[PDB]
């Protein structure tokens, strides 16, 4: 079909976030059988393999931003691979890794579709700049390299000379915000980005939130949707094996509802599954719940509705 | 769980040139590990935080490298205040193992131990005990095997040894051979031998005394 | 009263489902004191005892359907007992067991009330036929022997010669579907059965779901409601000691709300509590949570609102 | 500011409830750093210290009400301290302890503001009288000493000679009722108190519940709101280390939404955090979840929205 | 976890005046603890429920006090049916520790034990065993050390003792000194001594017998 | 947790008629249990899946019954390739216990063991050891008690036995009596006896040798 024509891109990258172990991001999501669980329903799954990320030895940090050149080279290599798999007319399923890859994962998507809209499901806004950060981790700064309105408030970070800001402030939607910096909230209220924090999700309910989200992005003109999904945006009772978990998150029901309503538009054109960290589960059962949750989110992005699916032939024979 | 292995288990280098160390990981820690300077009886002072960059108060000479499996620690300007056990610590994988220990000794021309023995006191015989200790003083390097014998037939499971740290001036070592016997086993036998063996000793030095000899 | 006049029917039956241990269905639900917890509020509880289910030795299976004669004889014996307790004007509380008993538990109910409506709260549709199944377990095929529209797509399974299809496709409501077969979803969309899967429950909320459910069944004509409740339809964090748990289910709050809104119609006329399996809790605490959940669901079916209940006398004396 | 000007009053009191251990109520909530977590955002926090509660030796009980004189003297001392901190123009953050302190914590608040409205977030109504109780614990009877309509149905309990009934039946709102006595439900339906039990919270959703709550109290006239928050009203998966936990409670999301909507009125004038019991967690992790939940509830009462907060200066400098 | 300590470990008071006991807590239990009356071989009967108030069927005399760290139990009218071990129980902190034991004995003029010994039977020598038991009967108070000796050289790790409860009439105690030896160790030696020591005995009473003497 | 008991612990039936087995449950497994054919050194091959129905590649003769407490396994056409340990497995209750073992032997006229003994080598005396092994070859059935003696006084805690599987042709058994002594305990004594006892032996066969006899 037009949708559920997946090109998987692994990206085992960890040098944005401190908790080392998300390098087993694509390894664990593939060994849980994401490919085989996609291949029952009509999914033309083509694995493009994990990317080879080199190890730059003299990775001298910025003022607070640390490992800048490795993240810049990793996102450039990823943006090249995403532009390759979107010239094949597929849906760029990227799965890492950490949110530092989403710079390339949205830039390479915007090399083909310049009018995309990002549904950034995350506990955090990830909209810190290299001037307003406190951690300096680049899993907290992917959005501020991508917004067109933040051109000029971004210093020339080494390794990010290729990054062209590709989306505007009114073309991105946050769902699930519950841990926002003061600098992040000031940027989020200055630019006027439509965000659905957990206050609005508790108020309106996930049905009204997804209805207003799809009306905000797709109400004016049908355009590609790039769901960039984080696994700490869901509640840590469902995904405890993530990098920066924040309690009081989206329930597993509500996450599956978000992905089902994105699928029923039929305009999904890129999926990002970041911050899966299998080395942080206190039991292997916690890792099992995290990975089964992320696999179920991806499968509900690509057609598996909870009400059931049937192939269009008669079964009473 | 990643075992961190250090290839120089011990090290002895005179105050002078480079003393490059090793820390091998069992996986790819990937430029996320550290270095320490635990002096004996002290808190482990931090040397290097993430494979380089000389953490905040290090003098001039403790650069290192890595990225990402087998790491180095260069001591280019050795500076004999730095004679301490060094530890490498991986951090970006849990649980958080350290290295093994990299006891940088002092390197001099190998000293002979003064193998000296002492009987238990007669005060101890009025208590019911017998502690026969053979003191070996001012030797280098550490490795000495000491054999106690029941008038020539070897002794086990009563021998205790107390090694010193390396001395500041002569850079030697010292060692007691604490052998504790009962009052009855003391009075049964006379010739109490201390068969010491050092690399400077071509023959095993046997120091002995008879019971009630002195 | 007209409602909360309970006739309890135990049914310790296990030969529909593979996980042996649901034979301690009525034993554990009674030793947790369902009778005594009913007898505070005005409940004319009459225990009709557990049923004696014989062991047919030559239980030769069908093609895929396995143990057919034991399930057929068990449901015939149960339908006789349910018709007996509905000739006494009570509410046929049946509690097993497994969903394979619901064939008799709805057929014996329809021998007295031919115009009933089934609220089938389950994680699954249980609408597999003997031709479209994959497991062949008869806890996945109780509905397809009961629907009038599936007359002709059902082979003559041995032991089920007595089964007359009793309800129609527009008189049954599913609440809580989140694991549906392709054959089950094809039947569910061909017959046009009004179903509220977890997509619709996340969208509308359980208030709008129960309002549309009671308007769908009781909006045209007041008629007996037969709540056939499964304990895997609730989320496995609340009932882990069930047969086939599927994650992302109805919360304990929402299950109690469903049963309270069924009670406030005053038209409850049969309750089924199936698939309780006390031998599958990894701790006894898991079994304790499962059985306390199922007991609280039954008590909220028979009058125990969470807002509180008082006997109609003055208490300030 | 007018709001988030906090005067903390500790109250380590336990002689209303049986489970001894809530005497480490203020000790554990302060050692988790409630003061320091308030002092980032603009909170003029002034600690008024724990209160010295004497030990009356001849604490002869009533008929069923037990330890009456200790609770009466404790609430009189607390009401004096609350009237002191409300003459300083602050917000009387009281944190205990148990609900038996809320007699003084609302009476001392009503000595300054006679027209307050109580949002009583609790699993229970706590509206038992000394004549209608069964436990006789005074953590189940704080409301019935405070209501003006229950003057005459309250015997002269020793130690409570000072208690003047201060609020009316139509000025109190319950949110989260799921364990109500028959005497409590009879009083709750006779007086006509607007209550939002878990049936109405599951029906309307917490957005509609908080909107109707603030329209019920603040719709006629702007007046001080006294949120008296219990930690068993939240679900015991989030606060297991409480006195009388009742399953099926408000989620942590919904509790934070209640406190955020109370803050955005800007009319909060007293907060009560009761029934925290750190000696009942089966693990220290359970105590850690309970205390982090109660601290997050208090912080969201005093300005910490989940969408984020920024100080009103430019951060892009 | 609160250790509950009772200051009279044992107690011996004649039927008569007050016998006030003690139960000290390690924290502030604050008038929430109890008292019990476990007779030997019985269920622990409840005395006091929360530091006072005389729980439901207590005769006239078991009042107590507290509030809130070190508590009392007054036995004002002692009544010699009450000779039982008393336990204090904290309840309003988990886990729910009890006290230690407050064995209220009977207080008489100290009785001398009848130190008597017996050989093993010849029936036991046909089995291969040798059980030498020295019976000490009718003594008060309890404390007796009994020493067995191999013809004068002391015996260990075969001695068993069985103490009685205090008798109803003479208020004394009784004790076996169960010493079990083999058939071989029996036949090696003759004089089998029972060195008993009671407070009434100014000298240690040694009761002995030779092998095959009687 | 259900203990599954098998009533024939061992079994010996000649190639021929029926060999009906037993598997008793401790509860009602109710026609949900299985049967297996673990040959020695092999994977346990499945016989019967749920109390009947002859699972997918069984030749003609392994029908069983049940439903639901004490089950049977009929071997109607015995077929001497089937000499293997059989296991019954309950499945519809957790945890999933198996049976005990149903070692179907071969049934012949009872064979006498060739009780033969060997000294340790002189090569072993140059090592410091002494392994005295008495080989018992070609016996049926299995049960033999072997007694080692220090010149007539029995030996313990050094005796090891290695039983064979039943042989294909003569259907007998073989057994070593591996007794290991030291070099010193070897040279202390001479006559090293192998007191063997089989059902064919009306008298206990004692095979012996003196030290340095051969």
């Amino acid at each position: 079909a037009k949708s559920r024509t997946i090109g998987i891109i692994g990206a085992p990258f960890s040098k944005g976030q401190p908790r080392g172990g998300v390098e087993e991001g694509p390894t664990v999501l593939r060994k849980a059988g994401l490919l085989e669980k996609l291949k029952e329903q009509e999914c033309d799954v083509k694995d493009y393999g994990d990317l080879p990320f080199a190890d730059i030895p003299n990775d001298s940090p910025f003022q607070i931003v640390k490992n800048p050149r490795s993240v810049g080279k990793a996102s450039e290599q990823l943006a090249g691979k995403v532009a390759e798999v979107k010239k094949n007319g597929r849906i760029s399923l990227v799965l890492g890794g950490d949110h530092s890859l989403a710079i390339g994962s949205i830039s390479g998507h915007a090399r083909v579709h310049p009018d995309l809209g990002v549904i950034w499901v995350d506990a955090h806004t990830d909209i810190n700049t290299p001037l307003t950060t406190t951690s300096g981790n680049l899993h907290g700064q992917p959005v501020s390299f991508l917004l067109k309105e933040l051109k000029g408030k971004i210093p020339d970070v080494p390794g990010f000379s290729w990054v062209t800001p590709c989306i505007s402030a009114k073309d991105i939607v946050y769902i699930g915000l519950r841990d926002v910096d003061p600098g992040e909230h000031y940027i989020l209220k200055t630019l006027g980005i439509k965000y659905f924090s957990m206050t609005e999700v508790d108020r309106l309910g996930i049905g009204k939130v997804m209805e207003e989200t799809l009306s905000y992005l797709l109400g004016r003109k049908k355009r590609p949707i790039h769901l960039s999904f984080d696994v700490d945006g869901l509640d840590p009772s469902f995904t405890p094996a993530t990098g920066t978990p924040v309690v009081g998150g989206l329930t597993y029901r509500e996450g599956l509802y978000i992905t089902e309503e994105i699928y029923k538009t039929g305009l999904l054109s890129g999926l990002d599954i970041m911050e899966v960290n299998p080395s942080l589960g206190k039991t292997p059962e916690e890792v099992t719940r995290t990975v089964n949750t992320a696999v179920a989110i991806t499968l509900a992005c690509f057609g598996l509705a909870r009400e059931g699916n049937h192939k269009p032939i008669d079964y009473l024979n | 769980e990643i075992v961190m292995t250090q290839s120089p288990a011990t090290l002895s280098l005179s105050p002078g040139e480079r003393a490059t160390l090793s820390c091998r990981a069992s996986q790819s820690v990937s430029s996320y590990l550290a270095w320490y300077q635990q002096k004996p009886g002290q808190a482990p002072r931090l040397l290097i935080y993430d494979a380089s960059n000389r953490a905040t108060g290090i003098p001039a000479r403790f650069s290192g490298s890595g990225s990402g499996t087998d790491f180095t620690l260069t001591i280019s300007s050795l500076e004999p205040e730095d004679f301490a056990v060094y530890y490498c610590q991986q951090h970006s994988l849990l649980p958080r193992t350290f290295g093994g220990g990299t006891k940088v000794e002092i390197k001099r021309a190998d000293a002979a131990p003064t193998v000296s023995i002492f009987p238990p006191s007669s005060e101890q015989l009025t208590s019911g005990g017998a502690s026969v200790v053979c003191f070996l003083n001012n030797f280098y390097p550490k490795d000495i095997n000491v054999k106690w014998k029941i008038d020539g037939s070897e002794r086990q499971n009563g021998v205790l040894n107390s090694w010193t740290d390396q001395d500041s001036k002569d850079s030697t070592y010292s060692m007691s051979s604490t052998l504790t016997l009962t009052k009855d086993e003391y009075e049964r036998h006379n010739s109490y031998t201390c068969e010491a063996t050092h690399k400077t000793s071509t023959s095993p030095i046997v120091k002995s005394f008879n019971r009630n000899e002195c």
